[PDB]
């Protein structure tokens, strides 16, 4: 892989970071535990015995910049409906992963109408009535994708039916192809497409005192969707009296023409050659 | 509903070591560390320990497994540091606590820097 | 003035755009009038006769982007305590308007402890009884500023303390002096300052085929609080053979050095002078 | 608490010519205009107005000082135009209603490009 740029971190906001619940205060609720020493936070819901659940967690608005396609990690906890000794009708094992698009936010008001479903979230592993004795916690990591992102920014949303989730993390990021020096050429940070096969293929700019030679491949590289540089194509090499950064020869060598070829020693009479003041045909023994 | 507890030796409520605090499912207990803006030594920090009778009794936890909160933020910029625990019957957590009802649950201080002069304890009973 | 910056336009927002209330539900509330056949909505409060009343309505967090110094415009309307018939003893005709500085969005994470006091806002005009039946809109205008803001981005917020208000706009903006052209010179869009007598100095660049004559004075510009464009000192000229932008002498008209003054014909035999192909000293009649 | 109100010729309730809510104080009224996801013209779309009981009998307005909302936006993307309406007893805008208690307040229609079948009213009676 290649450069992550982070839009959203749910555990890294120390508690400090408050989603919109929808409808207001019933549904999802902040918890406060500790795991591995550390304290942590997470978004719970667990109304899997009354009925008619549509609980809405909504992340903040976020500022999409130069995002083409965001990328969702996911890390929760799902409880069996057969967990509950005394039985839920109305349970279910799922929730929804939802995500909107918008110029402005809306802030306190929110439309479902709005939002876009993005998966059904299953857990891989399902809390089962012996965990909780056994102190065993069954997180579940679930990646997600969406591209291509054009408006201003987005939300996220977790929308529950009537489970019982426990979402300890949401993190929300981007990919980029760092910036390279390859080949004696610089190549700036691009930011990774949003169509899977894609490759965008990026020219180079020589370094300083290196030149690209006639006939000679232009320098390029190509931006893979993971942010990955791949399939070099040309380079750059250093210019007459030159040879990682491209550096002059030291004083008794030279270099007559661009070549991988270092500087050569001086016989036997800077620099681009060395001078007599005979030779018939610059870089031969004079 | 919630239930405001100002976890510090100056709350009156600690001073006959049988703080009692009556709830019903589904409510929300408010554990407030202490919170200044004084002498950076002087300034009460606490480690809230959810535990057992016998560990209330004895104000002694048995094991690090039993650690609820730390209240380590004493002058804290945004506000006075919380513990909100609601007390509901069913968690999708493991590492959590699960509230029966009729049932009855102890939290217990130990000074993080300060001495123990005096046990600072609560009873959480539900309905 | 210069140009403004809006960085949040309540007015503009058409209903749409939703500000958390605290306690949650309770006090400032939405409401949607028709003034000058035109829809419009309003955050109001008036829990006048119920007492202990702290009632915050926070705006989203707003990028501060670049601002330095931010414009606060508040149009609202408030209630005299003696227009209660039935007699308001916790009743006030005042708000407080708060803000805070932020690198991260705490969304309903609201804190009143983070919010500093900008200042307590009156009405100029007072709502007496009379004025409901009489069908009059006493719409009050207060501007206040905050500067130097320095953090990613803030809030505005209005704590009630049981008064009658009907806030009807919130636009935040902040100054800039725009992109000029003056004595054939660019002067890029700059920033306004945030102290009230500052003047930053900005260099200017020479338009196309224009030059600062030697000896004088370099083209610069002073940018005001307020977004103008005070003090002009410099200019540039014309280069040879040039004469709002510098464009080449016609055929037959010539200019020999960098002036003010126009291409002059040529008598009697481009251009920066004619060719004679006799005179001894190239602007004088060969 | 609010009452929801679902302005359309669809809604039966109207039918009769008498829909009649009760409410009490500091409550809310929620006109939710007719939305779509069919033919533009076909779109119901009218002008809310609040009126006296004059107004209401003859289900014609007096004056443009009666207009409440307008429910122009039938295929708006959000979701549906409504017009939240608190029955609160003191107002700090003018060209607002305060609603007293034990008092009766009525709604009426017309259709913006449509032809008026049948009269499209509500009463909204304070507890």
């Amino acid at each position: 892989q290649g450069k992550e740029v982070v839009l959203l971190d749910f555990a890294a906001a120390g508690g400090e970071l408050g989603w919109l619940t929808h409808p207001y205060g019933k549904g999802w609720d902040l918890m406060q535990n500790i795991m591995n020493d550390m304290p942590i936070y997470m978004y719970s819901v667990c109304n899997v015995m009354s009925g008619d659940q549509d609980n809405w967690l909504r992340t903040n608005w976020v500022y999409r910049g130069e995002a083409e396609r965001i990328f969702i990690e996911l890390k929760f906890t799902v409880r069996d409906c057969n967990s509950f000794p005394g039985g839920a009708s109305s349970c279910k094992e799922t929730f929804n992963l939802y995500y909107a698009e918008s110029d402005l936010d809306y802030g306190t008001n929110f439309q479902k109408r709005l939002f876009t479903k993005i998966d059904t979230i299953a857990p891989d592993e399902i809390t089962v009535s012996s965990d909780f004795e056994a102190r065993h916690v069954k997180l579940n990591v679930e990646e997600r994708s969406v591209g291509p992102l054009t408006r201003k920014g987005f939300y996220l949303a977790f929308q529950d039916i009537g489970a019982c989730v426990a979402l300890l993390s949401v993190r929300v990021y981007y990919k980029k192809c760092p910036e390279l020096l390859q080949g004696l050429a610089h190549f700036p940070e691009t930011i990774a497409g949003s169509d899977a096969p894609s490759l965008a293929t990026v020219a180079g700019t020589c370094v300083d005192h290196a030149v690209v030679p006639p006939g000679g491949e232009e320098p390029r590289m190509h931006c893979a969707v993971d942010g990955e540089w791949l399939v070099p194509i040309g380079q750059c090499l250093c210019q007459a009296g030159y040879e990682d950064a491209c550096q002059a020869c030291s004083p008794g060598f030279f270099k007559f023409e661009a070549s991988e070829s270092p500087c050569l020693e001086c016989p036997e009479h800077g620099a681009t050659s060395c001078e007599c003041e005979r030779a018939p045909q610059a870089s031969m023994p004079c | 509903d919630r239930h405001t507890v100002f976890w510090n030796s100056s709350n009156p409520k600690f001073r006959n070591e049988d703080y009692t605090i009556h709830v019903q499912l589904n409510d929300y207990v408010d554990i407030i560390c202490p919170h200044y803006e004084v002498a950076d030594a002087a300034m009460e920090q606490y480690i809230l320990y959810l535990v057992e009778h016998e560990e209330y009794q004895l104000c002694q936890p048995q094991s690090k497994d039993q650690v609820r909160w730390q209240c380590n933020r004493p002058s804290a910029k945004h506000g006075p540091e919380k513990l909100s625990e609601k007390f509901q019957r069913f968690t999708p957590f493991t590492l959590g606590k699960e509230f029966k009802e009729g049932h009855s649950y102890y939290y217990i201080s130990k000074p993080i820097h300060q001495h123990e002069d005096r046990c600072l304890r609560l009873k959480v009973t539900v309905s």
